[PDB]
């Protein structure tokens, strides 16, 4: 349901991130453990202070899926497959959570890209983190 | 809402430096752009169906200046928000039918704008206390559902 | 799309609704309005006051259009892709107020199927109109 | 909360009807089946992986049986959720950290368990009164979140 328009826009913008992604993911989850203290419990085995080898190494797996996404456009669910499992049958993670998240990568991205953030390019990554979201709690449907 | 010494130093802090003017009208802008069924609520304010249209629109400029300076009313009377947003709350759930949420989102919009014109300086400790504050407007001015 | 032993329990639930819908559709929308008072700022054009004409034709239209995503569980996005586009494009129904309708749906069928309405009836068809609901907002993404 | 005199005479008169011991169980275990991420909180309990082993564990039917108790507290004291839940509030928001929409789908899954129960005696009247006090049940055990 992703517009050709937000297609465009979604492809730019992580050409500007590319490599970025994985400082992004860390970023994005420190800002989510502080903003949305509740979601710190998922990760109790993790030490979640900022700079920790784990936060950086989990963060580019986050990054890493958004990547990918980025280019599976036509393709989320089959791209986001072994995801989709993971965090409804096995992590049991809230769909509110995703939002929040989502929100942090925002945050992120636009903390980084002040120039490049339109409200144009802001509007398509919404829909592009509201698709992954989607995706990631479809298990539940 | 509890804010630490620290935090609501580093929020008025912060706060003093927004352009008042700017931002307000870029918050509303953006998410009547990013959330397009908000565009509901403001349809004397003309057009407003592209990015261009209401990030060039005067009414949206003037209201959200208005919409930032009652932030503002806010972070001076953290204390009480209830009372500060109270007859606010009249008018945006007996009056306009706003569902609450949307003052989550719009609490959000400001952040990543905040994001935007502050960039590094925008922190992750300085980004969790104005979570505080704006989940703290959002359930004030929701008051008249809960 | 749903599971399989869930694509069961929908199908089956419709039936022993039946032509019910119509009546469902209704009850669920007043149960809506008095609910959620917020929810009849979309109706102002419409008589909401218990079985007035507007509200009874009104709930017909949206008991059949559930009927008909009963037996489109395969392609619910091409059944349900004009009402996706009307209810974001042209009425502007905020994302929210699908759940609260949803919600309203699942009481009505409660209230009058106490025998039918298991936990795992409850639980399917919460999941279709969760599906239906992500169509029907499919076009802000 | 905002309740008239017949919606609190309809709402007392409901739930004297209520079966103590039944309804809570079967509400807990319901939103356990069709919210699976719930579970989470519930490790305790064992085996919650379908509907009959959800609804035929004693530990989910004492646990709701509980929780109904705690909805019958709030009914008598509808001026004052907040102070009623309170110590609750602290318990599922800074202890379980439960996030709050939780407490809003609980109270609906309340509400879809007494239509059930009820009938067409469930009205949409009373309904829409019951709607007033989930709302605030849920908003009470929110307030540490603001
Ligand atoms: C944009 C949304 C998200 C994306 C793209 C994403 C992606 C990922 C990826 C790639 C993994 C790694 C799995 C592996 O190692 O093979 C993972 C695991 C995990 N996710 Fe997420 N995730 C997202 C949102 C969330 C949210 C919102 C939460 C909860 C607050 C969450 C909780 C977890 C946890 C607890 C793990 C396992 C960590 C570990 O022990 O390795 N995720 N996710
Ligand atoms: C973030 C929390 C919000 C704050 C602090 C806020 C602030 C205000 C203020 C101060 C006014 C009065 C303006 C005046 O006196 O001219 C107002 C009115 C209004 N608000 Fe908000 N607002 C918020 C959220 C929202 C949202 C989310 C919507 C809709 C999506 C909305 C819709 C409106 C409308 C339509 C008016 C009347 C505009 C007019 O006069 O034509 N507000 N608001
Ligand atoms: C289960 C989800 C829903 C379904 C299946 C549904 C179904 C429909 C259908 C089939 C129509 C076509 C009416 C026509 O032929 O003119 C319609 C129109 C409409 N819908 Fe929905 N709807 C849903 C949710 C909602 C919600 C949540 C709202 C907002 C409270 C809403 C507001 C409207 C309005 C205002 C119209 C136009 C009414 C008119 O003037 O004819 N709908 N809907
Ligand atoms: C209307 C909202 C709710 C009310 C009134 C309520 C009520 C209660 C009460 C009275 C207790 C203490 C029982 C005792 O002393 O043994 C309790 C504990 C607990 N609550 Fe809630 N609850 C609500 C919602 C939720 C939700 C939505 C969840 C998570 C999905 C949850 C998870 C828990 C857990 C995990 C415990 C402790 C479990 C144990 O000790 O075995 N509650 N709740």
């Amino acid at each position: 349901v992703l517009s050709s328009k937000d297609k465009t826009n979604v492809k730019t913008a992580f050409g500007k991130i590319g490599g970025h992604a994985a400082e992004y993911g860390a970023e994005a989850l420190e800002r989510m453990f502080l903003g949305f203290p509740t979601t710190k419990t998922y990760f109790p085995h993790f030490d979640l202070s900022h700079g920790s080898a784990q936060v950086k190494a989990h963060g580019k797996k986050v990054g890493d899926a958004l990547t990918k996404a980025a280019d599976h456009l036509d393709d989320l669910p089959s791209a986001l497959s072994a995801l989709s499992d993971l965090h409804a049958h096995k992590l049991r993670v809230d769909p509110v959570n995703f939002k929040l998240l989502s929100h942090c990568l925002l945050v992120t991205v636009a903390a980084h890209h002040p120039g490049d953030f339109t409200p144009s390019v802001h509007a398509s990554l919404d829909k592009f983190l509201a698709n992954v979201s989607t995706v990631l709690t479809s298990k539940y449907r | 809402v509890h804010l630490s010494g620290d935090e609501k130093n580093a929020v008025h802090g912060l706060w003093s430096k927004v352009k008042v003017d700017e931002v307000g009208g870029e918050a509303l802008g953006r998410l009547l752009v990013v959330y397009p069924w908000t565009r509901r609520f403001f349809e004397s304010f003309g057009d407003l169906s592209t990015a261009d249209a209401v990030m060039n629109n005067p009414k949206v400029k003037a209201h959200g200046s208005k919409v930032l300076n009652s932030f503002g009313d806010g972070l001076n009377h953290l204390d009480n928000l209830k009372g500060t947003y109270a007859k606010l709350s009249e008018l945006h759930c007996d009056k306009l039918h706003v569902d609450p949420e949307n003052f989550r989102l719009l609490g959000n919009v400001l952040v990543v704008v905040l994001a935007r014109h502050f960039g590094k300086e925008f922190t992750p400790d300085l980004q969790a206390a104005y979570q505080k504050v704006v989940a703290g407007v959002a359930n004030a001015l929701a008051h008249r559902y809960h």
